[PDB]
């Protein structure tokens, strides 16, 4: 071997994707391309009129109709409906995680326990291999690869492009002013649109966390879930950021005017729409500082709340040149790194440091250091753990609190300026929650049975208790036809057929008690799974609704509460076939009934 | 063994200006460095003793190709005594002095994408003694003032604070603060009495304390030999 | 299951790598030489009722005669222990001092430097690992005496694994109630009150029954090799002193309750051996601070 | 709300305000001077066949030579010596020896009264209070290290305020599992193993979290100024042997396990300067009955 | 009821019997004093430069010259010392050294046998035993400081009986909260943090009020003769010395912490009085052991 230079080297290092312009430009253009390929505005302006239809047809209560052919409302539906969506997907794909876990629990321990100098990135694939997984890349480029449409994260200014602001009425209550007023939004909606971009992690980022420490099988599906608890209530308050009637704070760096090679700043402003944290980080040559900050209870004349978690002094009145940009990771995951990088200043260099963070920031990138990749997940599993600096249920219900609490003070506000029709129109009170709203999700269907195509919604699990009504709307070429309804529980299926077209068919009715759990024909279920069996399908909707408006919340499930009490997933994987249905396999009907398999018709 | 020797400003400046670039670089293959080792010390301990590998022992490494690795052989020469194996460097500057090197452009040499933080780290200015760091610093400064980065070397030293406090009281280009400068930069001198012929359990201790013990040996000798092949050249 | 570690040997900062050739270690053991010789001096001034033996004393200490009018700050000698007892806690410490100012303080006084000579006993005991099954919390305490508080709260009696390391010589278990303890893959023995064990034997298994809570106290004993002028009682005192006086106040450091934590903590670290000698230099550098300190307050 | 604190800093009593003048400071530091070669001479003797380094060394002590057949007390300094302890203890005590005796017996030898020259390390911690919220158990154990044990059985997380006091120079904590602890009205910081305080900084708050009690181990280092031949192996064994000799028994006073506690304690007193000043005065006496009476055990 | 006691006053092995007399004791004191003259002669050849005081210091104490290439280990006075020692510790420990030995090594330095001329205070705290009712919990940890807690699960308040034995002098007693003690039928006083106590006066009670627990911390200080020459901080030494070194690894003994465990332990057992003189001798011995190896280490 000659002897070696350093130009390899130079070109693997980490580039500043924040501070170069080139490059933030870049990632811009393709977040937005892949944002409008898979939901296009002329599509989704064309399905209003059929989605004020339906809810309509819903026959909600008054004081909890949704009204689509308000300008305001439509816009939170569909940044709405797009955030469940791709929220509905991850635990849909959690779940089947979970059941392949489960069946090779003997395999999947002998690696926990044998195998625990690898890093967490060559357990991850250890793990993942071992199970028939469907996606067995832990790797960025892998992760990308195999993504569907619904997952890609909503890009906040493509929604808000084309909209009606500042529509005036004076003095005028007449219908046709009226009618003209609804059809328009105020600055404050445009400006949250311009500063939201949804975040969601996959179940394959989250798997490196859970094993890192964990030594049994059951000890990683506990962390798997208590992690998606702990996203999937950020995600309810960033939806709830929206509807409040106050601007969205968007995340930057500021960087020196006039920058010197070897005497340079820069201190990052982390403002996540998901969560109800923030994180400031100040790098000051090798020294890296943060804060964590509150997010609520902020005045007007300070943007940072009090400050949660302290690891040194920040400056936050540096004056220098902004950048925008929007973070493509959870407050836990940036404090991670950060908490990580901290340790690793020394040996790391300056490039190095700044070009690590950056990447993982703006493009979900995990660094190439071993070392680094795995103290970040060891910090990571702490901050989600039970014994986490942050008390995370103690902050999220601050959040809460103080949102709805705006909520009443903007209404209140608007009702004194204009009249209450218009408060009604700028500040609806029907979007509370991510989970609390009624929402559609629209559902894609790849398998087909003997003609039926499938299309599998998952119920569950409830962040709210109270009463809750899932609807079908299913839209066929055909003039007449039948489709059957099937929801699987622990021990046996419903089999319900409808066969009714373009109208919601109320299919299931819940009730949901405050640990979250219902019952389900005698037995306790966190979740359960609804398959729509339609013959030449060309769209078929799931609408949830709960009975009353803003329903009580149930408190987030940590990690003893998982690990308490275990439901058996492995059933939902089952499927029936339509074309060989009779009459008597119609309604409720056990396991018992039916033979190994052949789940369509009843043992004789 | 010279070059460690010299404990003041005008005499390491004197001895850089006969000494030509060969004498600081290696014809020994050598390992490479920054490397996690057990060896052995049977005078302290029965078992194996961890150290570290580095550029600036006294034994030459394997050096890269570059700009940066032939500073950094330059720099591991005065503050070592050794060089780094870079393989067929040219005869022209190889005929060159150190100093011509480090202060002048006629080399031919482009030093100006240097990063002096870099090629501390690289070099482990943390393990270097005061008298060492002193010795880097002047290199640095003749580097910088060759290529107009004067304000970059002061930029530099506030960032390091301790480097700031040992820094040299010299400006390149002026006589008279070469002359008055009071600096002490003698690694190797003649040793103290007390001195005796035991092992150190670093492997920068050792060497270093080898070059010690043999100088008083080296200095009685070296002039003869020297002689005997100089002569008729 | 559940993992519990002593605090005093989590994260051992890197220690200093300078003043520790052997010129610098005569200067160290030259410093205690005539530090001690100062303390005697003024008590023998005392005595006589004469200042005539303390002048000799500190002239000899701070090449300077004292004066009335002037503080009595132990010249440069005292500058210079000072400065080296910040170097070897840290590597990011300063390390300014010269090597002509080292090797001129070394000849004051005729000393080999040998950190060698004999043996010191250290009390610390490092508890590396206690592995806990499900339905049983442990808790440890203390270092010089290590108390392991363990409850049982499943249906069966648990099996608790305790890891002392493998630098310790001995360690003695005491509990508040007869216990059974074995090494592993070795047959229980009949519950005894005192155990004797050497840590080099592989880690050990505690059965532990359902009821009350039994508390084990253990106690280790380590020989680390040190020069023949080290006096413990003065290492603790100068230990503490120069955590008062700031001389251990740099960023990124661990603080210890004793120096007998301190040697051990660097011990047990990832290549700790070579920690272990600094370590004892520090140590007699300690011992010279706290005699003259002492004698030269400030 | 609840309150713990530390026993032996409950209700210090009045110390003796009597023998604490330029010449009853003198006799101190002659009795220790003349103690200390009393046994020196007993090794001296050994050593050789002959008995005069003790007989001259006891002929200076007692004022009359040794003889057989005699119990050899000490003569009158072991009587002035022994009665001045027991003034010095409280205030209730009488005072016995005449100012001419003292006055007598400090011409012996010629030695500075000054008792602030130097300065010693002492190690108890003074926590003062522990202010816990209603649902939480809090126990305090302990004085050379103190260990205070905190279980939370409430629904969230606990802040318990630690307040140790104005003299201690440094508190060192050292917690079973790392916890987070920060200054009245300041963030918290992440969870660490291991933290130096100055407790004149302010009162700390600890979280507690909801869970397995956390033990935090407490160790502080308080300078008090002593005369030069202060010794605290000496001071320690004194306080033992005059407890045990049943000099300190007088009504409505408090006792205290070692001289380490009874110092401290009347530092945070009212007037903890001129408390202390008393009880330097009481350490010297001390280290000087314990050698007169190792040397001569009646 | 139920019964605590402390751990290291359990089952106290007997002690050697051998090596007791006046001839043996002088052994110890010769050695004793020619071990301290063989350190501080070391220090002094560190200080001159020179191995003239060293060898001087070891001729006298081994005999024979030192020669290179042979480890130095102490000649025959080391021999006869480390397996003196292992007899007193033990009465299953053999008796291998001659009388002649003993006698011609006694002979090398001029000192007395005494081992009661002066005294040395211990510190470790005799709980013999604590009785305690059904509903309670009683925990000892400890020995030179010795934290019982207590636990009152009935319906009303308790009393717990603390025997302290009769050998030590005082006790100390500290709780975390104030609680009431009293001799046996006596009235009961106010609450209060602090105790002293003279265990003399016999069994103690203490009232343990339901609630939480109560942490008594006792301290105890007792007189033990010892020779002038007794260093407490020597002794300590050289009883780890001599457990890593293995010479205490003898069949059915008793394994103790400290020396000062050691020796409280052997004056409770029954004939105490007798066994304590054997444990003074052995902690001179341990003392001059300590003093020994130092001077001269093995890696």
């Amino acid at each position: 071997r000659t002897v070696a230079d350093g130009t390899f080297n130079s070109m693997i290092m980490p580039r500043a994707v924040i501070a170069n312009e080139r490059e933030h430009f870049m990632k811009t253009r393709i977040d937005k391309i892949e944002h409008d390929l898979n939901r296009s505005a002329k599509q989704e302006m064309m399905d209003r009129q059929s989605l004020a239809e339906d809810y309509n047809a819903l026959n909600l209560a008054v004081g909890q109709e949704i009204k689509l052919d308000i300008a305001t409302q439509h816009q939170l539906n569909r940044l709405g409906s797009a955030m469940y969506k791709a929220d509905h997907e991850r635990e849909t794909e959690l779940t089947d995680l979970i059941n392949r876990i489960r069946e090779n629990e003997v395999t999947v321990n002998g690696i926990l326990e044998n195998q625990k100098a690898i890093t967490a990135a060559e357990r991850a694939d250890l793990l993942l291999e071992v199970v028939a997984s469907t996606a067995k890349s832990v790797s960025a480029a892998g992760r990308a690869a195999a993504d569907g449409s619904g997952v890609v994260p909503v890009f906040g200014p493509s929604v808000a492009n084309g909209i009606k602001v500042g529509i005036d009425i004076a003095d005028s209550v007449a219908e046709a002013a009226i009618a003209v007023k609804e059809s328009g939004i105020i600055t404050q909606l445009n400006d949250v649109y311009h500063a939201f971009q949804s975040v969601h992690v996959a179940p394959n980022d989250v798997i490196k966390p859970a094993a890192v420490v964990a030594g049994t099988s059951t000890e990683l599906i506990g962390n798997l879930q208590a992690i998606y608890s702990r996203l999937r209530s950020h995600s309810d308050i960033g939806f709830k950021k929206a509807t409040v009637g106050d601007v969205i704070p968007n995340s930057y760096m500021i960087k020196p005017v006039n920058s010197t090679e070897y005497a340079s700043w820069q201190l990052y402003v982390i403002h996540p729409v998901q969560g109800s944290l923030g994180l400031v980080v100040q790098l000051m040559g090798d020294a890296l500082t943060y804060n964590v900050f509150a997010q609520y209870g902020n005045t007007s004349a300070s943007e940072f709340g009090k400050t949660v978690l302290t690891g040194g002094a920040t400056n936050t009145a540096l004056e220098g040149t902004k950048v925008k940009f929007q973070t493509k990771v959870t407050a836990q995951q940036a404090l991670a790194l950060t908490m990580a990088l901290k340790d690793a200043a020394s040996m790391l260099s300056q490039g190095e440091l700044i070009g690590y963070f950056e990447q993982y920031i703006n493009l979900a990138l995990e660094p190439d250091n071993l070392s680094l990749q795995d103290n970040m997940h060891k910090y990571h599993h702490l901050l989600t753990s039970q014994n986490s600096p942050i008390d995370w249920n103690y902050h999220d219900e601050e959040m809460h609190k103080w949102l709805d609490s705006r909520k009443t003070t903007n209404y209140d506000a608007m009702q004194k300026k204009d009249g209450t029709v218009i408060a009604d129109i700028h500040i609806p009170k029907v979007f509370n929650d991510l989970r609390n709203t009624t929402l559609h999700c629209k559902l894609e269907g790849k398998q087909t049975i003997a003609g039926y195509t499938v299309y599998e919604y998952l119920i569950g699990p409830w962040a709210h208790y109270g009463d809750i009504d899932y609807s079908v709307v299913v839209d066929t070429l055909n003039e007449e036809t039948k489709w059957y309804c099937e929801v699987i529980g622990i021990d046996g299926h419903l089999l319900i057929e409808k066969s009714v077209q373009h109208k919601p068919e109320k299919i299931l009715e819940l009730t949901v008690n405050d640990s979250g759990v219902t019952s389900f024909n005698g037995r306790n279920h966190d979740r359960l799974k609804l398959k729509v069996y339609v013959k030449d399908s060309l769209s078929v909707k799931v609408f949830r609704n709960w009975i009353g408006i803003n329903a009580p919340r149930v408190k987030t499930k940590m990690f003893n509460d998982h690990i308490g009490v275990k439901y058996d997933y492995s059933h939902f994987d089952k499927n029936i076939s339509p074309a060989h249905l009779t009459l008597t396999d119609l309604g409720w009907h056990t396991w018992d009934q039916y033979n190994a398999g052949n789940w369509t018709n009843i043992k004789p | 063994m010279d070059v460690l020797s010299k404990g003041s400003l005008k005499e390491l400046l004197a001895h850089l200006e006969k000494t030509p670039l060969e004498e600081a670089i290696s014809y020994r293959i050598g390992t490479v460095p920054y490397q996690n080792v057990l060896i052995s010390r049977n005078e302290y301990y029965n078992q194996l003793y961890p150290d570290t590998t580095s550029l600036i022992d006294g034994v030459s490494r394997e050096g890269q190709r570059n700009v940066n690795g032939l500073i950094m052989s330059i720099i591991s020469y005065v503050v070592s005594g050794s060089g780094h194996y870079i393989p067929n460097i040219g005869f022209m500057l190889l005929r060159r002095s150190i100093l011509d090197i480090l202060t002048k452009h006629d080399t031919g040499l482009v030093t100006n994408n240097l990063n002096y933080g870099i090629i501390a780290r690289n070099l482990t200015v943390s393990k270097m003694n005061c008298e060492q760091r002193k010795r880097m610093l002047i290199c640095f400064k003749l580097l910088a003032y060759k290529d107009g980065n004067q304000n970059d070397y002061e930029i530099y030293l506030n960032q390091n604070i301790p480097l700031k406090q040992i820094a040299p009281n010299f400006i390149p280009g002026d006589m008279r603060t070469v002359i008055h400068n009071q600096d002490q930069l003698a690694i190797v001198g003649i040793p103290a009495y007390r001195l005796t012929q035991s092992t150190e359990l670093s492997i920068r201790d050792d060497n270093a304390k080898s070059y010690k013990l043999g100088y008083v040996d080296w200095y009685n000798s070296n002039s003869f030999l020297r002689e005997r092949s100089e002569f008729n050249l | 299951a559940n993992r519990a570690t002593s605090a005093f040997l989590d994260n051992p900062h890197p220690v200093g790598v300078n003043y520790v050739d052997e010129g610098s270690r005569q200067f160290v053991a030259v410093a205690e030489l005539l530090a001690s010789k100062l303390i005697d001096s003024s008590r023998e001034s005392d005595e006589s009722n004469s200042d005539v033996p303390f002048v000799q004393a500190y002239s000899k200490f701070a090449d300077d005669n004292p004066r009335h009018l002037r503080v009595k700050t132990g010249g440069k000698m005292a500058n210079a222990l000072t400065n080296v007892i910040r170097s070897y806690y840290s590597i990011n410490a300063p390390a300014i001092v010269p090597q002509v100012e080292i090797d001129r303080l070394a000849s004051k006084a005729t000393v080999s430097g040998d950190m060698y000579n004999s043996y010191a006993i250290f009390n610390s005991v490092p508890i590396v690992e206690v592995l806990s099954p499900a339905r049983t919390t442990v808790s440890i305490v203390g270092s010089d005496r290590a108390d392991v508080t363990m409850l049982n709260t499943g249906a069966g009696a648990a099996n608790i694994t305790f890891n002392f390391g493998q630098i310790a010589e001995t360690v003695i278990l005491k509990g508040s109630v007869p216990f059974q303890l074995a090494r592993l893959n070795q047959p229980m023995p009949a519950a005894r009150f005192t155990y004797k064990l050497r840590p080099l034997d592989g880690p050990f298994i505690v059965v532990l029954p359902v009821g009350n809570p039994l508390v084990i106290s253990a106690t280790a004993a380590t020989r680390i090799q040190v020069p023949l002028a080290f006096n413990k009682a003065l290492v603790e005192s100068g230990f503490q002193t120069a955590m008062n006086d700031g001389l251990f106040d740099i960023q990124n450091v661990n603080y210890y309750s004793s120096f007998d934590e301190f040697i051990i903590s660097q011990y047990h670290a990832q290549d700790g051996i070579n920690r272990v000698s600094t370590c004892v230099i520090l140590g007699l550098a300690l011992q010279a601070y706290d005699q003259m300190r002492r004698a030269l307050p400030v």
